[PDB]
């Protein structure tokens, strides 16, 4: 079995959109809704597959005016803050100053909404740093990638920051090199 | 600050796909916050509602013949179109697996020990690991994992087995996967 | 061939 999914949501009062196809869990692409452009997971994606980023919005259009309609038939409920779990680990066994990439997996939680920040001896770090969108679960929580490229030495202590309405303060994933 | 409910609506178009496009199934299902309530199953020919709270989108579209129909030939137009689409770099997609071998500490022999099969940077998901003490399948002492995602299109997993290793023991861990003819082993000598 | 296609969202009433 395969499974390929369009995936669309749209949040209020935030006014978030977001269209991504998905394929066994992994994305595809996703519609910059800003720059109204597709966005490959994989860049060599695009040079065999394309896709008119314009029709994304339409469909937004119409998710945002289900939604107020749903908002309202549901007497106003609003959605219930279930707060993540967050782990971070390597893209591959750690050797000392060998260059490694940080993985903060953030998982099942919703709403997509969060503020992730690395930081590395306790200080942000944003240079070489990427994200994934949100992408969907079959619980219909969320899941998250956020990526460090690093260099692992004994000298070094990351965390990976993430907030949530969910918890009830900033959570911090500890990762460190252990001689 | 902003202390607002938050209403989340989510749309999810599932093509579900089995022995390649010979048979398709497609899924489109409504999701309010966290409960879907209105769901066409291709399998059934029309919407139906998943709670109460869906029934009037239900009712309201399966009245409109003419959008069951076009949603029925989804399963061509859509669902088949898009798997020809990406399946070069999908369906078909390959990545070897870098398989590496060591101990969890530095044990002096003769003591517990976890030996780590480190199995990384592969793709498809589907794998089998397997451990040998001088070329005897172990199959008790075994923790895993489980398969884990990294989010770029690779997966990475740990298998590792509880020993305690004597010096001459041999321990080897065979990795099978789609993307190799024959089974990779790595070999740890105590 | 070749490009992707996408699945319209049906609207609701009132």
């Amino acid at each position: 079995e395969h499974v390929i999914i369009q995936a669309e949501f749209y949040l209020n009062p935030d006014q978030s959109g977001e269209f991504m196809f998905d394929f066994d869990g992994d994305e595809i692409f996703h519609v910059d809704m800003a720059k109204k452009e597709t966005v490959w997971r994989l860049e060599e994606f695009g040079r065999f597959a394309s896709f008119e980023a314009q029709g994304a919005l339409a469909n937004i259009a119409v998710d945002k005016a289900n939604l107020e309609i749903m908002t309202k038939r549901s007497n106003y409920t609003p959605i219930t803050n279930v707060p993540p779990e967050v782990t971070v680990l390597t893209n591959s066994p750690v050797e000392l100053r060998e260059p490694n990439v940080l993985i903060c997996f953030i998982d099942k939680f919703t709403p997509p909404v969060v503020n992730v920040t690395w930081l590395r001896n306790g200080k942000p770090v944003t240079t070489g740093v990427s994200e994934t969108v949100f992408l969907p679960r079959e619980d219909h929580l969320f899941r998250k990638f956020h990526y460090l490229p690093f260099l692992p030495s004994t000298e070094d202590v990351y965390d990976c920051r993430v907030e949530h309405w969910g918890l009830d303060e900033p959570l911090l994933k500890h990762w460190e090199f252990d001689a | 600050g902003d202390t607002r409910p938050r209403f989340l609506w989510q749309l999810k178009f599932e093509c579900h796909f089995f022995n390649g496009t010979e048979r398709v199934r497609l899924l489109e299902r409504c999701i309010y916050n966290q409960e879907e309530s209105v769901r066409f199953d291709s399998d059934v020919g029309e919407y139906r509602a998943v709670t109460e709270l869906g029934r009037p989108d239900a009712e309201y579209w399966n009245s409109q013949k003419d959008l069951l129909e076009q949603r029925r030939a989804a399963v061509d137009t859509y669902c088949r179109h898009n798997y020809g689409v990406g399946e070069s770099f999908t369906v078909q997609r390959r990545v070897e697996p870098k398989v590496t071998v060591y101990p969890s500490k530095t044990q002096p022999l003769q003591h517990h020990n976890l030996l780590v099969c480190s199995v990384s940077g592969f793709y498809p998901g589907s794998i089998e690991v397997r451990w040998f003490r001088n070329g005897q399948e172990e199959k008790a002492g075994v923790v895993s994992t489980g398969l884990i995602q990294n989010g770029d299109w690779t997966f990475q997993t740990l298998v590792m087995l509880e020993t305690v290793p004597r010096s001459g023991e041999v321990y080897t861990c065979q990795v099978e996967h789609p993307s190799v003819t024959s089974p990779l082993t790595v070999e740890w000598r105590a | 061939v070749s490009k992707m296609r996408m699945a319209t969202p049906l609207l609701m009433q009132a």
